[PDB]
């Protein structure tokens, strides 16, 4: 049985790629604080 | 690869390209199979030298590609380039294909050879004859006899009847094969006549087999003549035994027809 | 093969595989490739099963080591689908075909073949193999998008 | 040692009596010195064939040079003109609108696509620009080649690119100014715009052009399905109620 | 030389018969049931 | 051993950017297209958009004299034939298994 192929070399809620897309730093500070500084 | 060198107009370059192809075909057959049209066009020129070599190279390429009919046809076109028939395994495969093609061609016209049958290639007949002679020289009489029996050819089978094997044993084997293995009656009658000729030519006239031959094919006149000759030989025992054996295995019409042929 | 190959065909395939492994380890594969091509040519005439797959896979791997065309031979052989591979040579054949198709400016066809390759792999303890094939699968699927 | 080529090697042969010299060298070719000299002669012939526009001769010479350069035996490691011939062959096969073998021939080069050999960086960058719609860089780099003339293939690429841009502009536009075509297509005002529009018919003048598209042929007809869908349902029924 | 011819012809026929002998049994079982 | 098959992918990035910005917007200036794709040149933006339109990637049209791109909106895919095929495939599969 088997070959070992020598000659070559829910657990997470729900899996969607949107969750990992995020690169910002928390809406509280990166966005709301960042643009809620009175630039206007 | 080097096949592009065939584009030149120098005949010496063409010969060198043909030699290189014949030397390197065995390792790059797949890449050269797709470009056989140029080789065929070069070999098709009657005035072009070494046309037979190019035809043989094309036959080898086709055989290595896996096609039998095209390779066989090209090899037959080559002619003397396939003289060797003992060493090359490709030669053995080509010989098998040629034997099958010859048998099929003979079987196609086997129903009526004179019915405007197409001209069979003489090269195939010569190759088959050479193979038969090679088999006969190897003392393989039974295999040759069987091959000739099913080849719709009688001369090859007749020439192999008289060999190192005993005439009685070979005759018995041929009779058993004809009476048990053969199906068509048209060929059965011819085979029976061919074995009756050898039976009559035997040193000891055996009417015991003449009776069987005349019962397989209804020839009452021949049976009556054989009985009359046996009686004329002053051998009453043999004639009586032949009559007793023939009566128990014949038909009433056969006896009625032989009575008139013998007594009158 | 009265009894020569009928019992040693698997043994012959294993011997060829071991010789190829030794050559890849500490020798050259040019002579091994020529010998394998000759042996395969000798086969595929007496019989066309259990011998026309491992040799073809070894030849494809040898050509894959170099940078040859690797597609003219595969597209002419009719024994690539022996229909009896015991789910062993099919994975390697599909991986090679998918790699060639992806390297040959074709992406639509190779997806089915490489998915079959990944899904035909041994389920338990196959480590190095599903790594490269799945990596190539995600790369080419990104190529599709 | 049976060279017979040291006479007019450095001197140019502008289509002079030199074909006989090539034939004699080929006959003489018919101990790696005899191969090194033959390879050098073949490379010189391939380089000289570009100036003569001999497509079959160029193809044969390129094949011979590639075969000589692909040998793994202990020979000369590299030459000063091999990369130029490889780039010229790549440009030739790109000019023929052939892309499969184009991509198969790059993988023979291990990693020199971006490391060095700008002779390969220029054609691969040209291909990358050509694959998508970016066209300004193509004609900008067409006046910037560090390798050699390469003018035998850039003109063919220019003709093909201009034709395909003309083909593309025909779609998705119902109005355009006359001078805008002169700006987009690099012939400025050579009178070639009116003859070019004669080639690609167009319709109206008044410094304007127009096009018409329908595209309603596929919709609004249910008769075309009526037979293939009947065949499909018949197939469902056939493979649904047969004993296997 | 004819012996190799005969054996090469015999082998494939034997393989074909061996292949068909299984479908025969399947059909017989269904009919019996 | 996948570098040769990994450098030919930027075109797909441009394609997906064009498709996304066509889905999101309906009437957009080309300068914003160039800025949001950072193609470093607005002149190549019109060529890229045209090339995308020609192969059927998007169904928009651009006005050279004005500059903006007017996307074409047409939605009603349930009346289209294609769901029939999208079901035929799976039906045949389930009939074979």
């Amino acid at each position: 049985m088997s070959e070992k192929k020598q000659p070559v070399d829910e657990d997470n809620w729900d899996d969607d790629n949107v969750e990992d897309d995020f690169s910002n730093q928390l809406r509280a500070e990166l966005e709301k604080h960042g643009y809620k500084m009175e630039t206007s | 690869g080097i096949i592009s060198l065939l584009d030149e107009d120098e005949p010496q370059l063409k010969e060198f390209a043909l030699h290189k192809l014949n030397a390197v075909v065995n390792d790059f057959w797949a890449e050269i199979s797709e470009s056989v049209d140029k080789i065929e066009v070069l070999y098709e020129d009657e005035g072009f030298r070494s046309r037979q070599f190019a035809a043989l190279v094309a036959s080898k390429v086709f055989y290595h590609l896996g096609a039998f009919e095209e390779s066989l046809n090209y090899a037959l076109g080559a002619g003397d380039l396939f003289n060797v028939n003992d060493n090359s395994e490709y030669v053995e495969t080509i010989i098998a294909k040629c034997i099958d093609h010859y048998t099929k061609q003979c079987v196609e016209n086997a129903d009526l050879p004179e019915g405007e049958k197409k001209p069979i290639d003489q090269r195939l007949e010569g190759i088959v004859n050479k193979m038969f002679q090679r088999c006969l020289d190897d003392h393989k009489y039974k295999q040759a006899i069987g091959i000739a029996l099913e080849t719709r050819r009688l001369d090859v089978f007749e020439k192999t009847i008289l060999e190192s094997n005993d005439v009685p044993g070979m005759l018995a084997y041929s009779l058993k094969l004809c009476m048990s293995l053969m199906q068509n009656k048209q060929f059965r009658n011819k085979v029976l006549r061919v074995l009756v000729k050898i039976y009559m030519n035997l040193e000891k006239p055996d009417f015991i087999n003449v009776c069987q031959c005349l019962i397989f094919l209804d020839d009452p006149q021949a049976v009556s003549d054989i009985l009359e000759k046996l009686v004329k030989e002053d051998n009453l025992l043999m004639a009586y035994q032949i009559c007793f054996d023939l009566y128990e295995s014949a038909s009433q019409q056969f006896l009625s027809s032989v009575i008139q042929n013998l007594r009158t | 093969s009265t009894q020569n190959r009928r019992a040693l065909d698997l043994v012959a395939a294993k011997c060829y595989y071991y010789h190829a492994r030794v050559y890849e380890f500490l020798d050259k594969l040019d002579v091994v490739r020529s010998f394998l091509h000759a042996r395969l040519r000798t086969a595929t005439l007496r019989h066309d099963a259990d011998g026309q797959a491992t040799l073809l896979n070894l030849l494809l791997r040898n050509y894959l080591h170099y940078s040859l065309y690797d597609q003219a031979e595969k597209l002419v052989s009719k024994s690539v689908f022996p229909e009896q591979a015991n789910n062993n040579e099919w994975a390697r054949y599909l991986y090679y075909t998918g790699r060639i198709k992806a390297i040959q400016l074709e992406y639509s066809e190779a997806r089915r073949t490489m998915t079959n390759a990944l899904r035909k792999a041994p389920q338990h303890t196959a480590v190095g193999f599903k790594q490269t094939v799945h990596k190539l699968l995600i790369v080419v699927e990104l190529l599709l998008g | 040692m049976y060279e017979q080529l040291k006479g007019e090697w450095n001197r140019k042969s502008p289509n002079l009596s030199k074909c006989g010299e090539e034939l004699g060298r080929l006959k003489l070719v018919l101990t790696k010195q005899q191969l090194i000299l033959a390879r050098d002669i073949l490379e010189i012939g391939a380089q000289w064939s570009i100036l003569r526009k001999d497509i079959p001769s160029f193809e044969r010479y390129m094949a011979q040079l590639k075969c000589y350069y692909f040998d793994y035996k202990e020979q000369l490691p590299e030459s000063a003109y091999m990369h130029q011939l490889l780039g010229l062959n790549l440009l030739f096969l790109l000019s023929q609108n052939r892309v499969a073998e184009f991509h198969t021939e790059l993988e023979r080069l291990p990693a020199k696509d971006i490391q060095t050999n700008v002779y390969i960086k220029h054609p691969v960058s040209l291909e990358q620009y050509l694959m998508e719609g970016s066209y300004n860089k193509v004609f900008l780099a067409k006046g910037n080649i560090p390798a050699e003339s390469y003018t035998f293939f850039i003109d063919i690429l220019l003709d093909t690119i201009r034709d395909e841009i003309a083909g593309c502009i025909e779609k998705a536009y119902e109005k355009i100014l006359f001078t805008e075509a002169t700006r987009i297509l690099f012939f400025n005002t050579p009178k070639k715009m009116t003859d070019y529009a004669k080639k690609r018919g167009w319709v109206l003048g008044p410094n304007n052009y127009y096009s018409f598209a329908s595209q309603q042929q596929k919709p609004e007809d249910t008769t075309i399905p009526s037979t293939e869908l009947a065949k499909q349902v018949i197939e469902y029924a056939r493979q649904l109620e047969m004993i296997v | 030389g004819l012996r190799q011819y005969y054996l090469s012809k015999i082998e494939e026929l034997q393989l074909i018969v061996n292949d068909k002998s299984q479908n025969l049994r399947r059909l017989q079982a269904q009919r019996n049931e | 051993g996948t570098y040769t098959l990994i450098i030919r992918l930027r075109h797909n990035v441009i394609k997906t950017g064009v498709r996304m910005i066509s889905l999101s917007y309906s009437r957009i200036s080309l300068a914003d297209i160039a800025q949001k794709l950072q193609l470093d040149s607005p002149e190549d933006a019109e060529f890229i958009v045209a090339k995308a339109i020609r192969d059927g990637v998007i169904e928009a049209s651009i006005n050279h004299e004005k500059g903006y791109v007017q996307s074409k909106e047409m939605i009603d895919i349930y009346s289209t034939r294609e769901p029939q095929l999208a079901f035929h495939q799976r039906i045949s599969f389930c009939l074979d298994i």
